[PDB]
């Protein structure tokens, strides 16, 4: 029996009340529970026999439907309630879990602040040369970075990594970084992160020679 | 009710690992225990159920001879023995107690997980190599190439904290890479110091590194 979320990500308000669904490939006869979890942590159970709340779990939450739809929602969301949610079926073994929703916090679009950097001449002295760059404070979150060199595109040697959203300012960075050998890095010039955005129609372009 | 896992554990690719999972705070015989898999930033995968009281066991058919589960009740602790470890492998194993009526499968007990990671590679220090601009200016720190996780950023030995933005690690190749970038005011830097002090507890390494123009 398959449990299916749908939803991977809901960008959500305080206050709001958000409804997240979980169809069950079958009639699991509300043999279905909810579980919260938090970067780092256990998945905390919140609901059981589709509609029972356990005890601690705050009344804003609730759980309800049959037979092969089920949903849990959230009356008034609260910061606290930023978090993924998971449901199970337990009417027949194996035991499935849904992929798993997560809900993030609306805020204000805000363009990412983007600074490049040269290798520094203790790295090209290891033979190696990083070209880094940083994409800071953005929302939303979904962005995309390309890479030039003498104005080619490049795709390998780029490496990504991503913030989960800041729980001060609700905003995401980024940063990028290309590696090549020193040799190549010495064979050419010009070197390019392009962000693009939602905040802008031009990507934001950050180069040096 | 406390479920106690072990911390962290580096296996070798081909070895086998045994996570233990020690109950208190109620009868152990008398409660299923089953056991969970999560990967990095993935979802639930259930693994299996074992009876403490008989040592009857149930497994999802996906896990049969990858994991083996067992109890040693005068110790009042389940188990869970992966073998043959490969990279897809890696990930968080709970352990998660039933309630006393077991058909009600679910799960409001868990241990904090234990996290395996499978590699070959062997301990290594980072490099940390300064990122230097070329009214306010972003400065940064690249470390690379170490193993196993984590490492430990801080700026001008944690002074600075509001402007800092610490990314994290990737796997590169079998070694490790993350970079640190901290923002101040044009009128503080290069006229004051900034350093970023990078440490791996792994090879007990603890470095500083000045940022230049």
């Amino acid at each position: 029996i398959q449990v299916t979320q749908s939803s991977s990500s809901f960008s959500v308000s305080l206050g709001d009340r958000v409804t997240i669904t979980c169809k069950a490939s079958e009639d699991i006869y509300n043999r279905l529970a909810w579980y919260q979890q938090k970067p780092g942590n256990a998945p905390r159970l919140l609901i059981s026999g589709a509609t029972s709340l356990e005890t601690g779990v705050p009344d804003r939450f609730s759980g309800s439907g049959s037979r092969k739809d089920y949903t849990l929602i959230i009356t008034s969301l609260q910061t606290e309630d930023v978090a993924t949610y998971y449901c199970q079926q337990y009417w027949s073994t194996p035991l499935t879990f849904g992929a798993g929703t997560k809900l993030e916090l609306k805020r204000a679009d805000a363009a990412p602040t983007v600074s490049i950097f040269p290798p520094s001449s203790e790295q090209l002295t290891s033979g190696g040369a990083s070209v880094v760059c940083f994409l800071n404070n953005f929302y939303p979150k979904d962005i995309n970075v390309k890479w030039k060199i003498d104005g080619s595109e490049r795709q390998n040697g780029v490496l990504n990594s991503w913030t989960d959203q800041d729980s001060k300012d609700s905003t995401y960075s980024m940063s990028s970084t290309l590696t090549l050998t020193k040799d190549e890095y010495e064979r050419h010039n010009s070197y390019t992160c392009e962000a693009t955005h939602k905040t802008s129609t031009s990507p934001i372009v950050k180069s040096f020679n | 009710v406390l479920l106690q896992q072990s911390g962290p554990e580096l296996v070798k690719p081909g070895a086998s690992v045994k996570i233990p999972c020690k109950a208190s705070g109620y009868t152990f015989t008398d409660y299923n225990m089953d056991w969970v898999k999560q990967s990095h930033g993935k979802s639930l995968e259930w693994i299996g159920d074992i009876n403490p009281n008989n040592g009857g066991t149930i497994y999802n058919q996906k896990f049969k001879g990858k994991a083996t589960l067992t109890v040693d009740k005068s110790s009042s602790a389940a188990y869970m023995e992966v073998r043959s470890l490969t990279s897809e492998d890696t990930a968080v194993y709970y352990c998660a107690r039933k309630p006393y009526y077991g058909n009600f499968a679910w799960f409001a007990y868990w241990g904090q997980g234990t996290l395996v990671t499978v590699s070959a590679a062997k301990t290594t220090p980072p490099s940390v190599y300064p990122l230097a601009p070329g009214s306010m200016v972003t400065l940064g720190c690249l470390v690379k190439g170490y193993f196993p996780e984590p490492v430990t950023v801080t700026w001008n030995s944690g002074s600075l904290s509001s402007g800092v933005h610490t990314f994290p690690a990737v796997l590169q190749s079998d070694l490790y890479t993350l970079s640190s970038s901290v923002t101040v005011p044009s009128s503080t830097w290069p006229s004051e110091t900034v350093t970023c002090n990078v440490a791996h507890p792994a090879s007990s390494t603890k470095v500083d590194k000045k940022i230049v123009p």
